[PDB]
């Protein structure tokens, strides 16, 4: 799988 | 486990029966776990009752919907339950029909009294380069159980059959990607985040406002030209596909984790298809095709908001620069993304990607991309190292 990441 | 030491806390009772280096083991050997098999298991695992295998045909229209909506209601979401991976219909017929696709690894579970999706993992075939070996491998993908079916090991049967199917075929090794840690990473890339339309970003809460700044001071920062700057750059097109794949193959020899692409496989992975595969190619005073960008199109589900439903994210795919300067070529790749409108552009750190993600006002991000080869030991590598992009 892809993973969901956003600004940390 | 997201994290490498506190994976280190963790027992793997699924990944220890596989052939996987352990998460603490140095390597420094290069090949296979286990022996090719001679003789493979010819009846599927056996699932929990009441369900059944489907090999799911992505040719029949409603079939491919009820594999959208099993992914758009139970895959990929955030850390924090806000966002899910909306991986279109046809952005699945893409990925998932590749040159040398085979229906049976197209693996579907069903109910077997109401004949509902709840399951599915897939395969495709892949030659993959890594370190000085070049072999035949598959990428797996899209694995997802519904949540109704969680906790119940149904996920490490999946990967069992479609290791299985995948043996039937003469392929031992696979190469795949997952946001938490597993024995055991062969690279590790951090995603990054490049703001597109902020204000949409800060509203459904996908970005902040950094420190002492403001919505007004934010979108002042972010704007980016309405044109591309690059001498010749255009869409690609069918006469492209020959010098596109002789660019894209020559620049990816600098890594140690590569797909090595045929020039059919170049042309369909590549080729424009609207709101799925973007490709841009410089064609200078010449006529001569001397580099191209790519980015590939990924919505994502907005949950519990009343106004915003969906986010428009592109991810930066394959970018390969001879004659324009990469940073050009990338800034270039946000106008584009702009003009089409995309409310943010990702990219991973991987291949020479850090060089232009500071100073092109990139966010890092939360979320780490693993890298994972299935029955081959070698040593792991930097993320600048890792030249491979999945879906
Ligand atoms: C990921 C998912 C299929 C796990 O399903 P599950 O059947 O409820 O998980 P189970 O409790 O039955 O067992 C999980 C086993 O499969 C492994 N596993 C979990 N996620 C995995 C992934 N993306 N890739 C490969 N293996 C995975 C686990 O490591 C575990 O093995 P372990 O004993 O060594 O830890 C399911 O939760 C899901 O669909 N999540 C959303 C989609 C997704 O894939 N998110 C990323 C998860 S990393
Ligand atoms: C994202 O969905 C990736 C999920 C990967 C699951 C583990 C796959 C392990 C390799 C199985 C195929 C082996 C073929 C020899």
């Amino acid at each position: 799988a892809n993973c969901f990441s956003k600004p940390r | 486990a997201k994290t490498m030491e506190e994976a280190s806390k963790r027992s793997y009772q699924f990944w220890d029966t596989q052939p996987v280096p352990k998460l603490g083991e140095v390597v420094n050997t290069h090949g296979p776990v286990e022996p090719d098999k001679d003789n493979i298991r010819q009846e599927p695992y056996t699932l929990p009752q009441g369900f059944t295998w489907d090999a799911l045909d992505l040719g029949d229209r409603g079939v491919l919907k009820e594999l959208y909506t099993l992914l758009n209601e139970n895959y990929v979401e955030d850390d924090d339950n806000m966002f899910r991976f909306d991986y279109s219909p046809e952005f699945l017929l893409w990925a998932l029909r590749p040159p040398g696709w085979l229906p049976q690894w197209h693996c579907g579970v069903r109910v077997v009294s109401s004949r509902k999706l709840v399951g599915f993992i897939s395969a495709i075939p892949a030659n993959i380069h890594i370190y000085d070996t070049e072999k035949k491998m598959v990428e797996i993908n899209f694995l997802c159980v519904h949540k109704k079916l969680r906790s119940k090991r149904v996920a490490p049967v999946l990967i069992r059959e479609i290791t299985r199917r995948v043996h039937l075929e003469g392929i031992f090794q696979a190469v795949y990607t997952a946001g938490v840690v597993l024995p055991k990473p062969v690279g590790t890339c951090r995603y990054w985040h490049r703001s597109l339309n902020p204000r949409k970003l800060i509203e459904v809460k996908f970005s902040h406002l950094s420190r002492n700044m403001t919505m007004q001071r934010t979108m002042k920062l972010y704007r980016l030209p309405e044109t591309p700057k690059t001498a010749g750059l255009r869409p690609m097109e069918t006469k492209d596909i020959p010098v596109v794949h002789q660019l894209l193959t020559r620049y990816l020899k600098q890594f140690h984790l590569t797909p090595v692409m045929s020039q059919e496989e170049v042309e369909h992975w590549f080729y424009p298809q609207e709101n799925i595969i973007d490709t841009f190619v410089v064609e200078n005073a010449n006529g001569e095709v001397t580099d191209f960008l790519s980015f590939y199109t990924l919505p994502s589900t907005i949950m519990n908001h009343p106004t915003h439903k969906s986010l428009k994210a592109a991810y930066s795919f394959y970018n390969v620069h001879t004659q324009t300067p990469l940073l050009d070529l990338m800034s270039d790749a946000l106008v584009l993304a702009k003009m089409k409108g995309f409310d943010v552009f990702n990219a991973l750190d991987l291949m020479e990607n850090k060089t232009f993600l500071e100073k092109l006002k990139f966010g890092i991000g939360d979320g780490n991309l693993q890298y994972y080869l299935y029955n081959w030991k070698c040593p792991s590598m930097g993320a600048e190292k890792v030249g491979l992009v999945l879906q």
